[PDB]
């Protein structure tokens, strides 16, 4: 009769999520649907090699597609054709070269999209696979939502901390009023 | 020093001149066909509707 | 027309004292964006003068930690409120200002008598609250300088309580370098985003830097 | 400064086979405990097995810690801090990425309840109380040793 | 003397201008720089969890009140809590540097002096 | 602590079944209560894995904790190599 | 196009031609409230009348009927969406702020409130009553029903009913003559389009008065429900409350009949289908009896059994709250039923998917408030895999 | 009176030494050791090296003084159909603690069998063992059961070594109330009780509305009775630390008895606030953070983030 | 938009700098005179030389003194002194504290 | 010691440097 | 107490103590709470009545009835769930208004003045 172990679930890892993401891309071919601990351990040794290939692919894609086509991904409000031929045709029609059109495109980019676009910074070199990962894939890095809801932990960062809540003891009486209430100490009026 | 200055000169260049999240699509009465289409596209509030571009005729009055 | 162009791709006015502006500079040959980015980063953060209150002078209070009858805030609360207001001025030197008013009511930045050199940025900034009709007059010193005021004793004057002024008007700055993907001379795209306290727009701070 | 070595939560790399070894140790401990209730083994035999099977597992995890770091993540920030000899040793790292093992009551005896979790995984309430014996012993013996 | 709540005591040796302190990918310079070597020798990983969760709380505008020994619910409960909140901060505020899938809790920060990044990502937080 | 010396655990380096002649070893009960074999010769055990056989030599005076034809996972203790405070145990 | 017409003539039709979006829609019908546990019975060992900080002691040592309390159908709809399903709520609210707030509460939870009607001339959750002193005892009579209990049959959203593969309602609607008439029309429409009828009893305070009286009221709605969820206390009350109490109090005089009886564990009695015969009918596809989150006794025409569960309100003593746990287990059932049709005729998969409902109920007991802490699907799935051995999931 | 934490933790100290006690001479290190009877009564972490190591302990949060001068710690009794059981929380003296099978594990394990036969670590006869749930007599349910106040203010304490948590309690007793305090983003939820019990915040002893509030006093009216609560402004503590109370109730707001009116120094919104939240990077920086050195920016200086007021009395 | 003072308003330094840059570029590459690409760089280089020279001249010559020790009488002030504002500390001025007699306390809202 | 260790921690070798089996700049000073 | 203020203002009443209160002349709106100590939501509700009682010191009388003690009385009062209140108007001709669930505190005070 199988025994409950608390180790029956494989630990969520960064390697497993990336390895599964690379499996569907075709960059890697795993033995089965789920990456084994041997494959995840092997992934750590060669993790940098696969990241560089994705980075090289993006540089090759940028070289071929062009600045307009490549960076249009982070400008949603840009509906014009971003192809190399379209950009050249637009320059012939209007005289605005590729750089002028490129500045025009980024004029419509929102600040939220710009921060996302910073993953393409030549210094940061963020992983192209990580930039386009869906939320459902990201959660598997730590293994989905916590069983204990975080809403229990959440507290607004402006709270007077009501001391009459269910988790607080009864209000502490003033010491020279609990004694007076229990008639242990007579008031000065009684004394005089 | 000159190469550094030539880098920050362009910043001084000038160019020549030529002369209601709290309201949802559920509340406003909509046809079920339109309602399902919007719901499939995660258009829950009205702001999601205006961010994508006889639907408008019924909507404009409310 | 210029081969190397710059433009303000986004300007925002989040609040009266928080202006955001993002700027692009393209195309830059490889290594120029890195050089421009860091130099602009350091110039914006610590090479732009700002003007703000340096010291305030009351009349009838013994010290900056007492309480004034009719005012809902302590004197130390007033100094922090004064330290928070934002002023703009293109001229140097120490200048005088006055808050000679009477209550009851709310004392705001709009109630400060300013010299023509300086201008108020956010007139709605709270300073003090007057609950009873008292006559409050405060003498102010306005100075334009770099960095932040020295946090050392300089109150040898006629009870002019010093104010730890922070002259830097650029709240934050950032820059990003993106490959132009030219493939012939390795051109690059430089982005610069500037946050200012409203004493000068981010475009002005870009030029001033 | 330029390289800027820095450790994160996932930098505390654990041996891949820890889950298997701990699960195997639990199965042996559970089976033996069941037969101890049946009367097929006596209390001392259970006591020795509990101490030894968890000590051997802890030592094996410590033994395999360096080859795993060398073969898989040579530039792991936690590995480089200890392997280079800059700060910390294998034992202290083992407390972070292995298992704290068995502590000792202030009489020299071994506490039969092991600490299967490390500091990254976090100790349970009972495991943390047990680990307070080692902390109390360490601080007290430090005063004795120095004096 | 400055110290956290995890026994990470510290003396202040240097005060630097904001323009040469290392800064994040949003341009904000860090306020204090700690030695990472303190954690492995002293073995107090709680500050690593608190650091990352503090950054998430400030961006999400939340305050967390966590009873000790949250691992009784599940394995790696604190890790699951911190990473999930980091991703929420990285998503609602659109700051991808807050949660890096390659190395969660860490980010590439830039040298405030030379402006070039440190190649190894650094754990940041509040 | 309990073996009174230096004890080394021979762990299985490969998955598979263990083949050895149980008559060459003497039955015994370990200090943990588990039945096992005591090896007094240079016994060689065979682990028939998925790929090939993985003959392992067991030195004498070492407890053999496994049985013939038994399947053993990798990194599982096979044998213990065995090359005085008195404590009262209240129950 | 007439909701009040007989669901036997021309349907409401409209322009639905494309396939409905998965997962299948679920309709939760009845009043909308926050909290408001309906199942109320007399319980012993009360805590301090004023010091509510002691009342947590009755959360981790609860009355047996309040082990996994149910709530309004809105809680089931809200909990169902957080489990990944799609739920639409049908009901009426007032035009005041509370009606807007309640609708806003469900809207933020991605619950389709297109079936929610607004009564401008009414106050939400407000029942006007007249106090009368009859036979020396003060009583009250409902002068005007609240808008929750005032949904006319002509206000039903047939678009919701046609799409909704499962129709859910409580026995609270049976306490309102207006809603009881409206309910049968909605059930009739739902059966016409092929939707299943879900009956979560959650007997309110008046319905616990008498077994014979209650069964007469439930009789009509019980016979037209394909799926019925009851608690152990509800099921025993409907059959014989005293008989099953005597069995629990029975102890053999001389020796136990088996070794397990010596342990004197909690009585997790599994009612035989013969004892369920009085409450069984032809259309009943599935009956579940919930002893809180501890046991889920399931009954089908072909088979029956019990799914073992747990509860650990003591793992977080200061944030434990039984409220909404019954809603979570019900929502967990509908979440899997709409996605695993094989459940009704495969016992092995029925137990596996019911463990999801068990895990959902366990999480719902770990947070104060019902809608505040309804578990997510991933949170529920993770707890199911942690609690149960991998052979059971 | 260094900070609100020190005012509270000081009154919950245990002194093994003293008149008739075991002083530093008769200080055999056995008394300086953790005993299994200390669980839930004396904090194992809080050694609190004062006069000598392990001779000045502290009481656990839920610890109580019994009738016969004994330390009692509450436990949840697992009554097996034994009456209504009324209150299942039992305060156990150390004598009877040893004779109960107390378990701290959870009940979230299930198998093809039943839950009652699931094993769980437990303490019995000053010994830890793994036993099935049906043999367990008591449960320790409270999170802050075995710890003192100092160790209970450490988030993620289970990820720190116990010895570091010992010093962390010492350091939090040296924290300085700042000029403007700030609540911690990450905490444990005990800062509420610490602020509540410290008496540093102003707590309404009577219910009613707020008629008038200012920097110096708060006027509260209820049951046709008015109370003029005085506030504390720039008052020196015994350790040369400013104690300043700021009103946190606006005019016209209704207050229940026991709720907060004003919060003192190092207290914000009814919570203990001994520090600040600041951006931090864990990297070596040119040796200015060598070992335990800390490199800070000028923002902490000109921003008055760590500026504190200190009042010195010359008499 | 280079800094210009009344002493350098004629922009003569830019004229000298521009031709100097033109001569510098043409002499080093005499065979690229009829080259469009080189002329674009030459003209741009001349502009930068003219800008620098005018910028240098403003710092060298400074500004004439404001209106409220030198062999060749020439009084000049630096850019900082030209941007220095009057303190406005006149006792009769509205920006300076006055005795209680003439305070004229403004009324608030 | 960490900084010196990083300096002398040379190139990645073998399978850690190339994805596939093979089956660099020259500096005069 | 004379020297120590009572911590709780909402007074618990029996079924009979409530009856004579209704039969007797009341000059202020009467708020009757039905609750049970074992009821989860009633913990959150009970705090609001204490807060509400502070707002209405003598302009409205707030009392509570435990349904464990008066289960049959609450059943006759048409009480269907536990978090249930009854606002009894001082005017006998008016109709008592019953609210069910954790109604917002803002609604509670609105009912006191608008409908009473
Ligand atoms: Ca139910
Ligand atoms: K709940």
């Amino acid at each position: 009769k199988e025994q409950w172990s608390r180790w029956q679930r494989r630990r969520p890892d960064v390697e497993t999520v990336f390895l599964k993401a690379m499996a569907e891309t075709g960059q890697v071919k795993l033995y089965g649907k789920e990456p084994t601990l041997t494959e995840t351990s092997l992934y750590r040794a060669r993790r940098h090699l696969f990241k560089e290939e994705r980075l090289q692919a993006e540089r090759e894609r940028l070289a071929k597609e062009g600045p307009m086509a490549f960076y249009s991904e982070w400008v949603k409000a840009w509906k014009r054709d971003t192809s190399r031929e379209a950009v050249q045709k637009h320059f012939e029609e209007t005289g605005e070269d590729e750089n002028t059109q490129l500045i025009e495109m980024f004029s419509h980019q929102t600040d939220r999209e710009y921060r996302i676009m910073m993953g393409t910074d030549v210094r940061i070199k963020r992983d192209p696979l990580a930039m386009r990962m869906k939320e459902d894939q990201i959660k598997q890095i730590w293994g989905g939502d916590p069983v204990y809801p975080t809403i229990n932990y959440i507290q607004a960062p402006d709270a007077v901390m009501d001391f009459r809540g269910p988790d607080f003891h009864e209000p502490t009486p003033n010491m020279l009023s609990y004694l007076k209430e229990n008639c242990k100490v007579i008031s000065r009026e009684m004394h005089e | 020093s000159r190469n550094l200055i030539n880098l920050f000169i362009p910043f001084l260049h000038v160019e020549e001149e030529t002369f209601f999240q709290y309201i949802f699509i559920d509340q406003l009465e909509l046809p079920p066909r339109i309602y399902n289409c919007l719901k499939k596209s995660n258009i829950h509030t009205l702001l999601d509707l205006l961010n994508n571009s006889k639907l408008l005729d019924i909507l404009e009055k409310k | 027309t210029r081969t190397l162009q710059w433009k303000c791709v986004e300007s925002r006015r989040d609040s009266k004292r928080l202006y955001y502006g993002r700027f692009i500079l393209s195309p830059l040959m490889k290594g120029q964006a890195d050089t421009i980015g860091i130099a602009m980063r350091r110039a914006l953060l610590g090479e732009i003068e700002g003007t703000c209150i340096t010291r305030a002078k009351f009349e009838n209070i013994p010290h900056d930690y007492s309480n004034i009858v009719g005012i809902q805030e302590s004197v130390h609360e007033i100094l922090m409120n004064l330290n928070e207001i934002v002023l703009k001025s293109n001229l140097y030197g120490t200048r005088n200002a006055l808050i000679c008013v009477q209550g009851p009511g709310y004392i705001t930045a709009r109630d400060i008598i300013l010299p023509p050199s300086v201008e108020i940025v956010d007139n709605t900034q709270h300073i003090a609250t007057l609950t009873e009709p008292i006559n409050l007059c405060i003498g102010l010193k306005i100075e334009r300088n770099r960095g932040y005021s020295l946090k050392m004793s300089n109150n040898f004057e006629d009870r002019s309580y010093p104010i730890d002024a922070v002259f830097m008007p650029v709240q934050n700055a950032n820059h990003s370098i993106h490959s132009y993907g030219n493939g012939n001379e390795k051109q690059e795209i430089l982005f610069i985003e500037i946050w200012t306290n409203g004493s000068l727009t981010p475009k002005e701070a870009l030029h001033e830097a | 400064t330029a390289t800027s070595i820095s450790l994160g939560i996932d930098d505390l790399l654990t041996i891949p086979s820890k889950g298997w070894l701990v699960q195997d140790a639990e199965q042996q401990s559970l089976i033996l405990e069941k037969h101890h209730h049946y009367g097929n083994v006596h209390a001392v035999e259970k006591l020795r097995q509990s101490i030894e099977i968890w000590y051997a597992t802890s030592e094996y995890l410590r033994q395999e810690m360096n080859p795993n770091f060398r073969m898989t993540d040579p530039f792991n920030p936690v590995h480089m801090m200890s392997f280079s000899g800059a700060r910390g040793n294998a034992s202290q790292v083992h407390q972070l990425v292995g298992m704290r093992g068995l502590m000792s009551d202030p009489q020299g005896q071994m506490i039969d309840l092991p600490i299967q979790s490390n500091l990254r995984e976090g100790l349970s309430l009972t495991e943390y109380i047990i680990s307070c014996y080692g902390a109390r012993k360490g601080v007290v013996d430090t005063a004795v040793r120095t004096s | 003397k400055v110290a956290g709540r995890h026994g990470n005591k510290g003396i202040i040796s240097k005060i630097l201008p904001r323009q040469d302190m290392p800064y994040l990918q949003d341009g904000r310079p860090v306020d204090m720089v700690f030695n990472p070597l303190g954690v492995p020798s002293r073995m107090n990983v709680g500050q690593i969890f608190e650091c990352s969760l503090g950054l998430a709380g400030s961006l999400l505008d939340r305050h967390y009140r966590i009873a000790p020994f949250d691992e009784r619910y599940e394995q790696e409960a604190s890790r699951k809590l911190v990473f999930s909140e980091l991703y929420e901060a990285s998503k609602q505020t659109a700051n991808p540097w807050v949660f890096e899938p390659e190395y969660p809790g860490k980010s590439r920060i830039f040298d405030g002096r030379t402006g070039d990044p440190f190649e190894q990502p650094v754990i940041i937080g509040k | 602590v309990f073996t009174g010396g230096t004890a080394e655990h021979v762990r299985a380096p490969y998955n598979g079944k263990i083949k050895f002649n149980e008559d060459l070893v003497h039955p015994t009960r370990t200090r943990h209560g588990h039945p096992a074999f005591l090896c007094y010769i240079d016994l060689s055990v065979i682990i028939e894995s998925e790929d090939i056989i993985h003959s392992v030599t067991i030195p004498p005076k070492s407890f053999l904790l496994v049985q013939n034809d038994q399947y053993v996972e990798s990194e599982q203790v096979i044998a213990e190599i065995r090359e005085k405070e008195r404590v009262r145990k209240y129950i | 196009t007439n909701p009040d017409s007989d669901p036997a003539l021309v349907d409401y039709d409209d322009g639905i031609d494309f396939p409905y979006d998965d997962p299948p829609l679920v309709c939760c019908f009845g009043a909308v409230q926050k909290e408001f546990v309906p199942v109320v019975r007399v319980h012993d060992n009360p805590m301090h009348p004023d010091i509510y900080s002691q009342w947590k002691m009755l959360q981790w040592d609860p009355p047996e009927f309040g082990r996994a309390p149910g709530g309004p159908p809105s809680n089931v709809a809200i909990s169902h969406v957080r489990l990944g399903g799609r739920a639409a709520f049908m009901g009426k609210v007032g035009g005041d702020d509370y009606g807007e707030e309640l609708v806003l509460m469900m809207n933020k939870e991605r619950v389709q409130t297109r079936g929610v009607k607004f009564d401008e001339g009414a106050s939400t959750a407000c029942t006007r009553v007249k106090i009368k002193f009859e036979d020396g005892k003060m009583k009250a009579e409902t002068v005007k029903e609240p808008p929750e209990d005032s949904l006319l049959a002509s206000e039903l959203n047939l678009a919701v009913l046609k799409e909704a593969r499962i129709f859910h309602f409580n026995s609270e609607v049976l306490t309102s003559p207006t809603m009881e008439s409206t309910l049968f029309k909605a059930i009739q429409w739902s059966k016409k389009f092929g939707g299943l009828i879900f009956f979560d009893l959650n007997l309110p305070l008046p319905l616990w008065r008498s077994r014979n009286e209650t069964r007469k009221l439930i009789k009509k709605s019980w016979d037209e429900a394909n799926i019925i969820e009851v608690s152990q206390q509800e099921l025993e009350f409907l059959l014989d409350e005293e008989y099953y109490e005597r069995r629990r109090n029975y102890t053999p005089q001389y020796f136990a009949e088996d070794f397990e009886q010596t342990k004197n564990r909690r009585d997790y009695y599994h009612y035989t289908p013969e004892e369920i015969k009085p409450l069984w009918h032809d259309d009943l596809k599935l009956l579940v009896v919930t002893d809180g989150t501890l046991r889920l006794h399931y009954y089908t025409p072909k088979f029956d059994g019990v799914v073992v569960g747990t509860e650990d309100v003591l793992i977080t003593p200061f944030t434990c709250d039984r409220t909404g746990s019954g809603d979570a287990v019900v929502a967990g059932i509908m979440r899997k039923l709409t996605t695993c049709p094989e459940m009704f005729e495969d016992q092995d998969v029925l137990e596996r998917q019911l463990r999801f409902a068990v895990a959902a109920g366990i999480i719902s007991q770990w947070t104060i408030g019902a809608v505040r802490g309804f578990p997510t699907e991933s949170a529920t799935q993770n707890l199911k895999e942690q609690v149960y051995v991998p052979s059971m999931w | 009176r260094t900070n609100p934490l020190t005012q509270i933790v000081h009154g919950r100290k245990l002194s093994y030494l003293g008149p008739g006690g075991l002083t530093g001479r008769t200080a055999n290190f056995r008394i300086r050791d953790i005993h299994p009877s200390h669980y839930g009564r004396i904090c194992p972490i809080d050694t609190s090296e004062g006069i000598n190591v392990g001779l000045i302990g502290s009481l656990s949060i839920h610890a109580r003084i019994g009738d016969w001068g004994s330390l009692e710690s509450p436990f949840y009794e697992l009554v097996e159909k034994s009456k209504k059981a009324q209150i299942r929380m039992l305060f156990l003296s150390p004598s009877q603690d040893e004779y109960y099978m107390i378990a701290a594990g959870n009940s979230l394990a299930l198998n093809r069998g039943i839950q009652e036969e699931q094993v769980v670590p437990a303490r019995y006869r000053q010994e830890f063992l793994t036993i099935a749930w049906e043999e367990v007599h008591l449960r320790s349910i409270f999170p802050f059961q075995y710890f003192s106040i100092g160790a209970s203010l450490i988030p993620f304490i289970e990820h720190n070594d116990a010895n570091r948590a010992l010093m962390s309690s010492n350091m939090q007793r040296q924290a300085v109330p700042l000029s403007r305090s700030e609540k911690c983003i990450v905490g444990t939820g005990l800062e509420r009780q610490v602020a509540l019990d410290s008496g540093v915040p102003a707590i309404a002893e009577h219910e009613g509305k707020i008629l008038y509030t200012d920097t110096e006093k708060i006027i509260l009216s209820g049951n046709e009775n008015t109370l003029s609560i005085p506030l504390i402004m720039y008052q020196r503590s015994n350790k040369n630390t400013c104690m300043h109370q700021k009103p946190q109730v606006r005019r016209g707001k209704c207050i229940k008895k026991g709720q907060i009116l004003a919060d003192g120094a190092a207290t914000v919104g009814g919570e203990l606030a001994l520090g600040k939240n600041i951006l931090v990077a864990y990297m070596p920086w040119e040796g200015y953070n060598f070992e335990d050195a800390v490199l800070i920016s000028e923002c902490l200086v000109y921003g008055d983030i760590y500026t504190s007021f200190h009042i010195r009395k010359y008499e | 938009d280079v800094p210009i003072t009344p002493f350098t308003r004629d922009m003569s330094a830019s004229g000298d700098g521009i031709v100097a840059g033109l001569i510098r570029m043409l002499t080093v590459q005499p065979d690229l005179m009829n080259d469009k690409g080189y002329l674009e760089r030459t003209a741009r280089y001349a502009i930068e030389c003219g800008v620098v020279d005018q910028w240098l001249l403003a710092q060298t010559r400074g500004y004439p003194p404001k209106d409220d020790s030198d062999p060749n009488g020439i009084r000049s002030i630096t850019e900082r002194e030209y941007r220095t504002s009057k303190p406005y500390d006149e006792p009769d001025g509205p920006y300076v504290m006055k005795p209680v007699e003439e305070r004229e306390y403004r009324k608030l809202e | 010691l960490i900084g010196l260790y990083v300096l002398t921690s040379g190139t990645r070798r073998g399978i850690c440097a190339n994805r596939y089996n093979p089956c660099e700049p020259f500096f005069c000073n | 107490g004379k020297f120590v203020r009572e911590d709780y203002l909402v007074r618990k009443l029996s079924a009979q103590e409530l009856q004579d209160l209704v039969k007797g002349e009341r000059k202020v709106p009467l708020i009757v709470d039905f609750y049970a100590t074992w009821c989860g939501p009633c913990i959150l509700m009970a705090q609001e009545l204490e807060m509400l009682a502070v707002e209405y010191e003598s302009n409205a009388m707030i009392v509570k009835v435990d349904t464990d003690d008066e289960y049959e009385f609450a059943r006759d009062m048409q009480v269907r769930g536990l978090p249930t209140l009854f606002f009894i108007s001082p005017d006998p001709s008016k109709d008592a208004i019953r609210t069910e669930g954790l109604i917002p505190l803002q609604m509670m005070r609105d009912i006191i003045d608008n409908d009473m």
